[PDB]
């Protein structure tokens, strides 16, 4: 029938970065691994990340004016932060806990690395499972299939 | 967006091949790749996600790999609202909404805070919304009930068989996108999924548009579950595809009909020259190694000059002016293919701006429109060879205007430019039949344009025994002010020089660059 090759069994916590800045995430168990991956896109792309989970808990205009306000106004209308806190509390107890692992890695890169965190981003810290959840819920449910331009009769350019 | 999936049999080795391609925005927060590669004692998945998702959405390991594209899934209602007596007309009767006083704090240019009122009304539909032309607007959006989407992909990717990504897939909570699978076991599949409402009349147009919100009749409660939406797997012709068209033609032959299902699941429109091209590309080519499929990931043919130049030229060439006679030539002259040296290239960018609006959509100047029955060589030919002319006399004005001649070489007003790295660029526009897709910029005053939208996580996979993979990342793996990580591939894009993919950990170990080890406690 012929098998995979062996799978490699992690015996240690560590990420193994190459030459272009691709994370190589290996942990002892999955909310090791998740820990990691929050860890490397905390590193690679923490501003935006920050930015967008700030979004997400509908206080983009409360960090940063009335260029988020629009947003704001989408969102708590839609009930997104509140329903993401829910999305969070029904998540199976085994994937909730990948999720606190992946918001744990963001916060601990942001603390053994604060110089590398833009300012005005530095105010959502700390960030949550529910956080994650949120951002994916504003992501899924509120750009890709109900984007505000549909409802509010817009839309972007070409 | 594209996407293929090539059943063993279509290829030389006996392997399953795939395209992992997705088209969006370079410069937007949330629509940025990133490229990952997680390893535990129960699981690998090697790929690249949104920034901030903490699964993989574009994944694949030594067994399986899935890949996506933007379907347009109608997940979502608008409602326009009969406002009477301070609530809303419905069934005949006036209905109160629901209201909360909900607040939010705005960030001041002081650094302070004020405190803003935000009212929140809904009506049996969902929450509403007054557009600024006053129009009262529900809206409702399926699946607000499924918390599940970021534990669903996980465990479609981390599948150990067909059957789990399949059971997995079938809990429909991931509201959205085409999903293509293929896996070393031989099996590959397409899914039009998402979650979508049952409603008892109405195409999709209609369901589109603003549904009216004064009766019971349009009020959808219920989704469909995956068997009832478009999939198809191992199909006799070997492969799949999607590029962003319609799900009727998947492969070829096609394995089902529009009439098959609802008609407001997705549209019966015209399919879009590079869908058309995704289709030949795949069909046309048997026995495909992993370097062929890489090399037809490339194509970039001006589909669209295929199905007009042979019109437009001989009625162009009839012309008292020297300069539309000259334009005519040099569009003759050219091979037809979106290269850095193309002479002829922007020119007809500019002509097809006209000929079929400014997105290349427009369909209403061929003479033969897009069928059905020829849908991959159709719509063809020019209606009005004399109107055509017209419109070349206007784009010979526009090319010089924007770019300073009729003939500049395609690559030198075409560049991809990050940091201070500045390459040619190649291939273009995916509605003239570029199948590799860089929607490049309106020009600067230079006449020097750059993607705005793209090819930005390209991988292709071969799950032979080790897997074979090879990507690229447009834009790099990075974005925070200073790193080197951003403009570090653009180069190696711009020679299509893709990187070996590294699953292995003995491959893992002979790249490294850096070790952070790290330690998590709850």
């Amino acid at each position: 029938p012929q098998a995979p090759i062996a799978a490699y069994k992690p015996r240690s916590n560590e990420i193994l970065w190459d030459g272009y800045g691709v994370p190589h995430i290996y942990g002892v168990d999955a909310p090791s691994a998740f820990y990691g991956y929050g860890w490397a896109q905390a590193r690679s792309h923490g501003d935006n990340i920050l930015r967008l989970y700030g979004e997400a808990r509908g206080k983009g205009a409360e960090y940063w004016g009335p260029d988020y306000e629009q947003t704001t106004v989408w969102l708590l209308t839609n009930g997104v932060p509140e329903r993401a806190q829910q999305w969070y509390a029904q998540q199976s107890p085994d994937f909730r806990a990948n999720l606190d692992a992946f918001a744990a890695g963001i916060n601990a890169y942001a603390q053994q690395n604060p110089d590398d965190i833009s300012p005005d981003v530095r105010q959502v810290l700390p960030v949550s499972g529910a956080d994650v959840v949120a951002h994916a819920h504003r992501l899924m449910n509120f750009l890709y299939v109900a984007s505000p331009g549909r409802t509010l009769g817009e839309g972007d350019p070409p | 967006s594209n996407s293929w999936a090539v059943a063993p049999g279509k290829t030389a080795n006996g392997n399953a091949l795939l395209l992992q391609n997705p088209h969006l925005s370079w410069t937007t927060d949330y629509f940025t790749y990133y490229e990952a590669h997680l390893v535990t004692p129960d699981f690998e998945i090697y790929g690249a996600t949104q920034i901030g998702l903490p699964v993989i959405r574009f994944a694949f390991n030594q067994r399986m790999g899935i890949t996506n594209t933007v379907n347009g899934m109608v997940g979502a209602t608008n409602y326009r609202l009969t406002l009477q007596d301070g609530g809303y007309l419905y069934d005949g009767q006036v209905r109160p909404f629901e209201r909360r006083q909900a607040s939010y704090r705005l960030r001041q240019a002081d650094g302070t805070t004020v405190d803003k009122p935000l009212e929140i009304r809904s009506s049996v539909h969902g929450p509403v919304f007054e557009r600024a032309d006053g129009t009262a607007v529900a809206v409702r959006v399926a699946g607000l009930d499924r918390p599940g989407m970021l534990e669903q992909y996980f465990d479609m990717i981390t599948a150990d068989s067909f059957d789990d990504y399949e059971a997995a897939l079938a809990r429909m909570q991931v509201p959205t996108f085409n999903i293509v699978y293929a896996d070393r076991e031989g099996t590959i599949n397409y899914s039009f999924n998402g979650v979508a409402p049952k409603r008892a009349e109405g195409d999709i147009a209609f369901w589109q548009g603003l549904v009216p919100g004064d009766s019971s009749r349009y009020l959808w409660t219920e989704t469909h579950p995956l068997d009832d939406l478009p999939r198809v797997t191992n199909p006799p012709g070997g492969f799949v595809q999607n590029s962003n068209d319609p799900p009727w033609t998947p492969t070829w032959p096609v394995t089902y009909t529009p009439k098959d299902f609802p008609s407001y699941l997705a549209p019966q429109t015209p399919h879009s020259l590079r869908a058309q091209q995704s289709v030949r590309l795949m069909s046309e080519n048997d026995d495909l190694t992993l370097e062929r499929f890489m090399a037809l990931q490339l194509s970039h043919r001006a589909v669209m000059a295929d199905r007009t130049l042979p019109d437009l030229i001989p009625a162009a060439l009839i012309d008292p002016d020297p300069e539309v006679q000259a334009a005519a030539r040099l569009l003759a002259a050219w091979d037809r293919e979106f290269t850095s040296d193309s002479r002829a290239a922007l020119l007809f960018e500019e002509w097809a701006r006209l000929f079929a609006g400014q997105n290349f959509a427009g369909q209403a100047g061929f003479a033969t429109p897009w069928s059905l029955d020829k849908p991959v060589s159709t719509p063809y030919g020019v209606r009005d060879p004399k109107a055509a002319v017209d419109q070349l006399r206007t784009a010979i004005a526009n090319t010089k205007r924007k770019y300073g001649a009729i003939d500049r070489p395609f690559g030198d007003a075409s560049r991809m430019i990050l940091n201070d790295v500045n390459v040619p660029g190649a291939a273009g526009y995916g509605n003239l039949g570029s199948f590799r897709v860089f929607t490049w910029s309106d020009p600067d005053e230079n006449g020097v344009r750059t993607p705005v939208h793209g090819e930005t996580w390209v991988a292709m996979i071969e799950f032979s025994t080790p897997v074979r993979a090879y990507g690229l990342m447009s834009y790099g793996n990075s974005r925070q002010p200073g790193t080197t990580h951003y403009s570090d591939q653009i180069e190696r894009v711009s020679r299509a020089d893709f990187r070996e993919l590294l699953l292995r950990r003995e491959q893992v170990e002979a790249a490294v660059q850096e070790r952070t080890p790290f330690n998590f406690k709850p």
